[PDB]
């Protein structure tokens, strides 16, 4: 009946002035618009259809308009930055955040999502959401004592709006609305379904993506034990905005970071510097290079979880991408570490895999490379143990190497490998 | 393969 309408017939029936007629048209809209190849949106806004489909949002009278009509501009919405700005730009966003206290349930969640859709698009029309007022009544429907007797679709779709209200920077949405925000998003943090568990820990990872004030404020809600707890779930769709979050919270303060390792993520680390997936294991051994760039003492607790025959693993065998960052969480190590740490590194089998990696091409991990193998020197300069690195250094190839560096186009890899074989190989 | 967040999303049904 409503199925393959033409624009020309959806529009004949939106301007015939009879409220069922236009129902009609605007359910057929709605149709064209939900399929999946290449659903006709800019023909449905070139025949100047968003401003009817706006007006219907305020028809309490009939709600299936209310319905359709919120359809089809969630789904105009779901495109382009162009297509999106066309629903704004008819005065959507205060209709829609209207319609969150309608007394039917699948149009409050059909106004959740298409503004979810709109402040996905951007920064801008993020915080043009939070300007008209949507926080208050989102928040309103999930304030209930138990999440569990909401349906599970609605609460994925609130879940998944709030995350984007939470999302992107340049700017960071505002402080007062996050902080409005987070104790709703720390409960659906600890919600039993694996979808409204994702999109939160999406959320909390953008919020800690930033300055160390915007961490403090999602440490201070007590998140971390939870997010450690989601690093370990079978789920890899919560996984990765876990391991996210937690590498985003260990670029803040020594103390933020500490909390991390109180809470126990280190455990964790020998599967996640092993996990089948690529990314994964990038993203684990970036997190591992933060922690390797704090204290003397967060050093110690790395080494006491057995996780440097990890990093040695990850720098002998990984996606290059992943050998570069557990480079950098060696040379970070070298950097704070004691002598007995560093030692440490030694005897663990360090030195090899990293030589072989100095016949990489990228031009930085060879001076972080060299970075690390001057601290290391150092470190045996002040036990007198010099020759007995350089001798291990020649056995596995390295010195050629060192040479081979000394005529490199840059000229930061030529001083670095210049000075090592005059200071230690002569 | 690489976990990501949903931008946007249409409603198909």
């Amino acid at each position: 009946g409503t199925v393959n309408w033409s624009v020309e017939d959806i529009v004949k029936g939106i301007n015939s002035n009879n409220l069922e007629s236009q129902l009609q048209a605007t359910q057929a809209a709605r149709k064209l618009l939900s399929r999946e190849k290449q659903p006709p949106i800019d023909n449905i806004i070139r025949a100047g259809l968003i401003p009817k489909f706006v007006s219907f949002l305020g028809k309490t009278d009939c709600s299936p308009i209310q319905f359709e009509s919120a359809w089809a501009l969630t789904n105009i919405a779901s495109g382009t930055s162009e297509q999106t700005k066309a629903v704004v730009d008819g005065g959507a966003i205060p209709a829609f955040i209207s319609l969150l206290a309608s007394p039917h349930a699948h149009i409050s969640e059909q106004a959740v999502w298409a503004l979810g859709n709109i402040a996905g698009d951007g920064s801008a029309f993020r915080d043009l959401v939070i300007k008209h007022g949507a926080i208050d009544p989102l928040l309103a429907l999930l304030a209930v004592p138990d999440l569990s007797t909401l349906a599970c679709g609605y609460l994925r779709n609130l879940t998944w709006t709030l995350s984007n209200l939470c999302r992107n920077k340049n700017p960071a949405p505002p402080l007062d609305a996050v902080e409005q925000i987070l104790p709703t998003l720390v409960r659906l943090l600890h919600h039993n379904d694996p979808e409204v568990l994702a999109d939160s820990c999406w959320a909390i990872s953008y919020l800690t993506d930033g300055p160390n004030e915007r961490i403090e404020m999602v440490v201070k809600k007590g998140v971390v034990p939870q997010l450690v707890k989601l690093l370990g779930a079978t789920e890899l769709p919560i996984v990765t905005p876990a391991l996210r979050a937690i590498g985003n919270i260990v670029t803040g303060t020594d103390e933020q970071t500490q909390k991390v390792i109180d809470a126990g993520a280190l455990a964790v680390f020998p599967s996640l510097l092993t996990n089948p997936k690529t990314n994964i294991q990038k993203e684990a051994t970036w997190t591992m290079s933060n922690i390797t760039a704090g204290r003397q003492d967060q050093i110690q607790q790395v080494v006491n979880h057995g996780l440097v025959p990890f990093l040695v693993g990850v720098l002998s065998k990984a996606d290059f991408k992943t050998q570069k960052e557990a480079a950098w969480a060696i040379t970070n190590y070298t950097s704070g570490g004691t002598v007995e740490q560093i030692v440490y590194l030694v005897h663990c089998g360090i030195i090899e895999p990293l030589m072989n990696l100095l016949s990489a091409k990228d031009t930085k991990i060879i001076q972080v490379i060299l970075d690390a193998i001057s601290n290391i020197f150092q470190a045996a300069e002040k036990l007198g143990e010099t020759e007995k690195l350089s001798i291990m250094i020649e056995e596995c190839g390295g010195l050629d190497k060192i040479e081979a560096l000394q005529r490199h186009e840059n000229e930061s890899v030529y001083k670095a490998s210049l000075n090592l074989i005059e200071k230690y190989f002569s | 393969f690489e976990f990501v967040p949903n931008t946007k999303k249409q409603k198909c049904g």
